[PDB]
């Protein structure tokens, strides 16, 4: 039964990513709280009303070819439907547990994504959570090759979670990984112009206001892309210009589009090519950046079926004599002109003079120094810098190849060759690379744009094993938000919350702070008061002004300590000192010390 | 004073006010995380002048109510002189409020207000006791229970302002700090209240005299004479003081707009020292 089954499954294209769709022609909501009951009855009149009746015939040839036969090949589409909900179905958590235990009693431990997915499963207790299977089957993953699960088992070997510590075998697992991904790639794109894949490395609840409140949280907001921007003839320039932008780098709603940008490109070139000379005020900035962006398109080839080189370098020369007179910026297109001249042509001397004019440059990032670093080593003669310094500004500065040429380097010389600075070098790159081994964070933010919370759960939870530390804020995010003050608490199981706390307890210890702070006030609302001290107290080190106050505030009163108002005033002076604009809070809380003082002082 | 259409928009005006603020406390609160940032919200700006409104008008209430209480009722006289002479004064606190930045914002207007408080009370005790001088009645003497009374108005205003002036120079003795334009502020309160404490001096001596001279036609040269002589005597101790004051911190605005008015009063000062030469 199955070949029909294919031919009709053929015919629903299972899922659509907005994102995309969107760049042809907002915000979501995160759910509160959690409960078996309400998820059930929602699964039930799903079924009940939204499934059409095709969908209802494909679906039950679907089960029964899956249950009389050992298909062995419908289990695992199954399976995937009703884990990630495409195809218009919806999430369910345990019959992909039982179709998952079937399939690999089927395949007796062959099928490796299988196994990574059952090891999730075990370690996160989603469904009681046993670490002893979940490390054996991460080990079994291992052995057919499985990259994320090498990762996930160096990320956990080098944290020290959950096993003892160790650098050894981290460093042998992350070497490599890093070997694997670069021979993943192709001499062209690893040379000349890296792929230029957008990254959605953000954590959840930065387009909101964010953790533990707004204008107190000490570490910065992390959205580094979203629509950009800042009267007839003038604003015309800056409106096409920013069009040309916010079409090349692609946004997080609305994903990139290049054809449309290349047309426009070249249409306004060419119709504003020949009375240029008029434009002076301003007009001349923006004209030679859109010639500049144009120029970058042309050379790349995105947007295109091939790069035009020729046509390419005479745009770019013509763009630099006019960049020439009202001295604007010159990077890119120096930058570029150095690229082409190197490889594709072989005049090379002209090329280090473009490098050297564009090093000081802002828009430069990593290039210059690779190329240069390179260069040198083919050519010691030519004098220029050392290409030990080279690296070392170049992956200080965070271009991707720059971080594995330099750990390469640092690994064959001493040069102060601690084993922990190469294990976090190439755990660095392998976190960093994010285009072969976490593809899943766009298919995460597809579901959650389509209100689709709890399969954005499930993805978020995978990565954060894998050490993404914004996919770790993201899963604790959305299984626990801090509740608004005078509101009932969330209403979510026990399992929920101590999987909450260690989550945000790992990125704490990554490197973040607000988890730290969280975590703490989680223990208080389940009355632990006894752990809650050390987590505050870690995060206070760090000079984290609410958890400053929340510590006094937990001393005045008896919990823990026994109501020592000496300690309670001195911390109340430290938050009033370490920053401005929360004076009046710090006075207002001594003041009500004080008074609770006089009233004890009555009796 | 208080007309009864003034006294109902005065109801509307502190009934709205206080509707404003808990309705402000209560939409700042019900969307915050923690007490710091419900703070931190209300000292955003709108907030932040709706509360200074609320603290201004229960400040005011406050004074009107202890002023009902000290002085009793007043008189049209009395509130004539008041409703002509605030203004000089409030431009003049608003020039030292506005003489510091958004740095010194507070506590200055609170110093502000409170020396305001004290002028008015000052210059209705002076005109209070113009008033006891006409209404005098020899019927009785000046018993120890009348001139206790108003000695006790008298020494309140004396009391209150040595506290707050010894506290101060204490403050300013203590505190050496970076922060030297919060002492000169300091100072400045204490030039103001001491400038305060000298016209207590001045209107204690014309009260003894007056009291002398009720002793003496009762129990027994002009007297104009030893009023201007002491009236010149404090004028004397204002330049002196002011001056071994404002030297010493070298500030060039204060000390001439205190100067000049000084020597004006040293040149009247002349004046009635030539006319003692006459008369002596």
């Amino acid at each position: 039964p199955w070949p029909e089954a294919r031919h009709l499954l053929n015919t629903i294209a299972k899922s659509r990513d907005p994102m995309k769709e969107a760049a042809m022609e907002v915000g979501f909501y995160v759910p509160m709280d959690y409960s078996p009951r309400n998820e059930e009855k929602n699964y039930q009149s799903i079924w009940q009303n939204e499934i059409t009746d095709s969908q209802r015939h494909i679906y039950e040839l679907l089960v029964q070819s899956s249950e009389q036969f050992n298909n062995s090949e419908a289990t695992y589409t199954l399976s995937q439907i009703h884990l990630w909900s495409q195809y218009n179905f919806p999430h369910n958590m345990t019959l992909a547990h039982k179709y998952l235990e079937k399939f690999n009693d089927l395949t007796h431990f062959t099928n490796h994504s299988a196994i990574f997915d059952l090891a999730v499963m075990y370690a996160t207790g989603g469904c009681p959570q046993d670490s002893a299977k979940a490390l054996l089957y991460y080990q079994r993953a291992a052995q057919l090759g499985n990259l994320k699960a090498k990762q996930v088992l160096a990320y956990k070997y080098y944290s020290g979670f959950n096993v003892p510590r160790n650098f050894h075998k981290s460093l042998v697992l992350y070497r490599d990984i890093a070997e694997q991904l670069r021979k993943s790639y192709s001499r062209d794109e690893w040379d000349i112009v890296f792929p230029y894949w957008e990254s959605y490395n953000v954590r959840i609840s930065d387009f909101e206001s964010g953790l533990l409140g707004k204008g107190l949280n000490s570490v910065p907001s992390s959205t580094v892309r979203k629509r950009t921007t800042r009267d007839a003839s003038e604003r015309r320039i800056i409106r096409i210009y920013y069009a040309a932008l916010n079409d090349y780098k692609g946004t997080y709603s609305q994903s990139r589009n290049c054809e449309r940008a290349k047309n426009l490109l070249e249409l306004t070139y060419k119709e504003f090519q020949p009375h240029v000379d008029n434009l002076d005020p301003l007009q001349v900035f923006y004209y030679v950046r859109c010639l500049q962006l144009l120029g970058h398109m042309y050379f790349t080839g995105e947007g295109s079926s091939k790069p035009n080189i020729h046509m390419a370098e005479e745009i770019l020369t013509t763009s630099l004599e006019i960049s020439r007179r009202a001295q604007g910026p010159i990077g890119r297109a120096c930058i570029d002109l150095g690229l082409i001249n190197q490889y594709i042509t072989n005049n090379i001397s002209q090329a280090i003079s473009y490098y050297m004019k564009a090093m000081k440059t802002q828009a430069n990032n990593g290039i210059v120094e690779f190329q240069l670093s390179k260069l040198a080593t083919s050519f010691p003669e030519e004098k220029i810098g050392d290409p030990f310094n080279l690296m070392e500004t170049a992956y200080l500065n965070g271009f991707i190849p720059a971080i594995y040429e330099f750990a390469v380097m640092i690994e064959s010389g001493n040069s102060k060759s601690s084993v922990e600075n190469t294990a976090y070098l190439f755990k660095t790159f392998v976190d960093k690379n994010e285009a072969i081994m976490a593809p899943k964070l766009r298919t995460a933010f597809a579901a959650l744009i389509n209100d689709r919370s709890e399969v954005a759960l499930w993805a978020y939870s995978q990565l954060a094993e894998q050490g993404y530390e914004t996919a770790q804020v993201s899963a604790a995010y959305l299984m626990y938000q801090l509740p608004y003050e005078f509101e009932d608490p969330p209403r979510t199981t026990d399992q929920r919350k101590t999987l909450a706390i260690s989550y945000y307890t790992r990125a704490f210890k990554q490197g973040n702070i607000d988890a730290g702070v969280v975590a703490g006030d989680i223990y208080f609302q389940m009355q632990n008061y006894s752990k809650a001290m050390a987590l505050y107290q870690g995060a206070a080190l760090k000079y984290s002004i609410q958890a400053i106050w929340n510590l006094g505030y937990m001393h005045e009163h008896g919990l823990g300590v026994n109501r020592d108002f000496h300690l309670a005033k001195r911390y109340y002076d430290q938050v009033s000192e370490h920053d401005h604009r929360f004076y009046l809070a710090s006075k207002l809380s001594v003041l009500k010390l004080h008074l609770k003082s006089w009233l004890t002082w009555i009796t | 004073m208080v007309p009864e259409n003034r006294r109902k928009q005065l109801a509307i005006f502190v009934v709205v006010t206080y509707l404003l603020t808990f309705y402000c406390v209560y939409s700042a609160t019900k969307t915050s995380v923690s007490f710091l940032q419900v703070t931190l919200k209300l000292n955003e700006g709108f907030n932040l002048m709706v509360l200074s409104i609320f603290i201004l008008l229960n400040s005011t209430l406050l004074w009107q109510l202890l002023t009902k209480l000290l002085f009793g009722e007043l008189r049209l006289i009395e509130h004539e002189h008041i409703f002509e002479r605030l203004p000089f004064t409030i431009i003049n606190t608003l020039f030292m409020s506005s003489l510091f930045h958004e740095r010194y914002f507070f506590t200055v207007a609170f110093f502000g207000l409170l020396l305001l408080y004290l002028k008015v009370f000052h210059w209705i005790l002076k005109d209070r006791l113009e008033a006891l001088l006409q209404s005098i009645n020899d019927s009785t003497t000046m018993k120890t229970l009348i001139f206790s009374r108003f000695s006790f108005n008298l020494v309140l205003l004396a009391v209150v302002d040595y506290q707050i002036i010894t506290r101060c120079i204490s403050s300013i003795y203590t505190n050496q700090k970076s922060d030297i334009e919060s002492t000169s502020l300091y100072l400045i309160q204490v030039m103001e209240f001491t400038m305060l404490l000298i016209d207590l001096l001045n209107l204690f001596l014309q009260t003894c005299l007056n009291f002398w001279e009720f002793y003496r036609s009762q129990q027994s040269e002009g007297k104009f004479m030893y009023e201007k002589a002491i009236d010149v005597f404090t004028r004397f101790l204002k330049t002196a003081l002011h001056l071994s004051m404002l030297i010493p911190f070298r500030m060039p605005m204060m000390l001439l707009k205190d100067v000049v008015w000084d020597i004006l009063a040293l040149y009247q000062s002349g004046t009635s020292l030539w006319k003692i030469w006459r008369n002596n």
